[PDB]
């Protein structure tokens, strides 16, 4: 969802 | 159809290719590829490949979705630097349902749709030809890019000369060998700045080339110590990258963009086409300039468009007719950048050109009296707007327009919003060394 | 009147002063200073200083305007570091024009200028207590600033002990020393941030003890090796300082803010200057958090307040009103960041207020339920409403705002104004590391 | 009127 | 127009 953060 | 699967076949018993690499195109604009043995080729000939498709959703997948791997037998291209143990050869694949329907998330299947509907109207076939601009950047002692460009050269100069190095030489002369239709290569305005020109092509063989050309680009650099960037605007104070985009519209007759007898030889369809890409333009300026930097290369001084007009001679407009005729009939348009996902400016560029033809706008009056003489008022008073100055101005912009929505489809719209609004976030939280030199002793 | 001209002339005698710091503030909250012999210090105090008053526009000042230097008897401090060899006072001046009239360019006379206003609506006195919080960074060999803070302490924690070092104890210790009055001190939420708290003053005393704080804690800390900063985030991650400023109003009678018999223990003047400072908290945002670095500050999961809503007792309100009745009955506003120019907070505070109450608004109903848990539809439907993002939305809102610009006077706000716009342009147009992190390579 | 820029 | 300067 989300791994960028 | 230029290729068949006993052709696939010969090929593959001939070169000794013992891997394929089945590559395609997620929303980001990441080239991702699964890579099967030669044993399998025929399985992967059958278009019973399964994968997981979520990965073109990118970073922002959850659930896991099977899909096929339908490959394109036309894009066999046999990579030369693969040594002697075995070759590696590749094919851009298509994406299917499991229920044997093409996936709505695929850009490349979007484009198809899009392509359809173009036909559908009553055009045959929409060329296109690149004008991407890359940086070349000297490697460190540990492979890892440094800040120091590879020329101080100029705009058109004979800068990298003879006697070794000039790796765009070797870059072109290496793509030539692959059988790329490569038209002129040149140094660009910024030092370390090249530019390769490609010839007019399909809109779906211009993009395939587009992404295996940054990909052959990228091992080349890597290969004589370089690192070749496609960043937008690398550096402050020098001229950013572009990747103008020339346009052409056909069909049975032959170029739907030229006429002898309209004004500036241009037809009725030229006029019209130009008047929806400057309508919607507020609107898919998020899918042109997707990354946070690509914000950064629309600034005033360094030749990038930063406001919406269209002129066939002036200082940086968002789209320009060139001067060529006939066949040759082109519309350019100068505000994307080469870290665009080339699919998808496309089918958002095709959707309002579309648009336009089918509503018969007028376009507006063509600028050439300098607009950037005036300030901001003084020429929003005439159509002239300004580009959204940030991505998330952008992203607001999109999520207001319908038409750029319907040409993008529910899936890839949804998905690339929430990946743009997180990369918004993450830098509007970030604290960067520029507040830590501005405000550190001074407060 | 605390002191008098014989009894500066007798302090400078006997303590033996040979430099005199005549020191202003200008636009952008930097503390300016013309430097005169003790020889000279009759002139001064006649107030026939003159010096050039476009200073006080900061960097953005064009044309040289000569003006007056009325000094202020009442903050006649004499600085301690000043070894053998004539000791060092200041006392802060008042901008006069050649025709013997307050420069409305001026902060300090602007602030006046609206404790005047609220004097005649019938208000006696505008007490103010600060709250500033500062970071303490280790030097380099150079004696530069480095990234690595004091000490890995915690919240109201005994993390500095006994044993030398305890900048905070020497920082407070020379405080008491040079006649200010401190309540409490202790270690904040972040690692090396620590927080200093003052007696409850008038409004440009209050003002001038914080530029005096500033100036003070700064040499101090560079005494020990150490560089104090006051940037509202210095650090990503971590807890980002604040200048809550608690606000008391007073007449005749007492306290204005305080009813016995009304709701809450408020009267009806205090739920009016709620609604004041509710209503146009959008519009002096910019004032009060006038860096880039401070909307950073501005983010949920680190108490800074995000949403324009008040409570007694909620996780980070905009507004926070203490339990404490009586003559200590006050309003917290936690907005604001020691970045700020004191004198322009206090003038567009007091100046929503005074409207406010004018005005008769109703406040709003305090919010006791956790906002954070909704989204921002769920919470826009009531009268939530979310702080500007970047500091361009809060000059824009500054912008539209009249009653913010009636405040700060045309001078102030197009000076403040032409300054922040150049702020945030170069801003925009710079590249990152950020960007080179995220796109170098990817693309 | 720019020192900054 | 002038990036020698
Ligand atoms: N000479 C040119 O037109 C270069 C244009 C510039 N490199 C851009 O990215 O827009
Ligand atoms: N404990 C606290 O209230 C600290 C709040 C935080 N340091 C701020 O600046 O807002
Ligand atoms: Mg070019
Ligand atoms: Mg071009
Ligand atoms: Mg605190
Ligand atoms: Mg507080």
């Amino acid at each position: 969802q989300l791994p960028r953060f | 159809a230029k290729y068949t699967k006993e052709d696939i076949f010969r090929f593959a018993d001939e070169q000794n290719v013992k891997f394929i690499r089945l590559q395609f195109t997620d929303i980001l604009g990441i080239i991702k590829n699964v890579e099967i043995p030669v044993s399998q080729l025929k399985k992967a000939l059958d278009n019973k490949i399964m994968f997981d498709g979520s990965s073109i959703e990118g970073f922002v997948r959850i659930e896991e979705s099977d899909m096929y791997l339908f490959p394109d037998l036309d894009t066999w291209v046999v990579f030369p630097w693969t040594a002697e143990k075995g070759k590696v050869a590749r094919m851009i694949c298509d994406i299917y349902n499991p229920d044997m329907t093409p996936f709505a998330g695929d850009p490349r299947a979007n484009l198809k749709r899009v392509l359809k509907e173009m036909e559908e109207l009553g055009f045959t076939e929409f060329n296109l030809g690149p004008e991407p601009e890359f940086f070349l950047f000297k490697l460190d002692e540990n492979r890892r890019p440094t800040l120091e460009l590879n020329d101080s050269g100029g705009y058109f100069d004979l800068a990298p000369t003879d006697l070794g190095e000039n790796c765009r030489r070797d870059i072109v002369l290496e793509l030539e060998e692959m059988g790329f239709e490569i038209e002129a290569s040149h140094h660009e305005v910024a030092p370390g700045q090249h530019e390769i020109d490609f010839k007019y092509e399909d809109a779906i063989t211009a993009c395939d080339s587009i992404q295996t050309f940054k990909l052959v680009v990228k091992t080349i650099a890597r290969k004589h110590g370089l690192h070749a960037t496609f960043m937008p605007k690398p550096l402050f104070g020098v001229n950013g990258s572009g990747m103008h985009f020339n346009m052409s519209l056909f069909n049975e007759k032959g170029n739907a963009f030229f006429d002898e007898s309209g004004e500036l030889e241009l037809s009725q369809t030229a006029y019209h086409f130009l008047a929806g890409m400057l309508k919607h333009a507020r609107g898919y300026t998020a899918v042109t300039n997707p990354t946070i930097n690509s914000f950064k290369r629309l600034v005033p001084g360094y030749e990038a468009p930063c406001y919406i007009a269209w002129s066939g001679k002036n200082r940086s407009p968002l789209v320009r007719v060139p001067s060529s005729r006939g066949l040759s009939t082109r519309l350019e348009l100068r505000s994307v950048d080469p870290s665009a996902n080339p699919y998808l400016a496309m089918a958002v560029l095709l959707k309002a050109g579309l648009s336009g033809i089918k509503d018969e706008l007028t376009p507006p009056a063509p600028v050439d009296r300098n607009i950037y003489g005036m300030n901001e008022e003084e020429r929003e008073a005439t159509g002239i707007y300004d580009l959204p100055e940030s991505l998330g101005h952008a992203l607001i912009e999109l999520e207001k327009n319908e038409i750029i929505k319907d040409g993008l489809g529910e899936h890839i719209f949804e998905h690339f919003i929430e990946a743009k609004t997180i990369e918004c976030d993450m830098f509007r939280t970030a604290v960067h060394p520029w507040e830590r030199e501005q405000y550190l002793e001074i407060y």
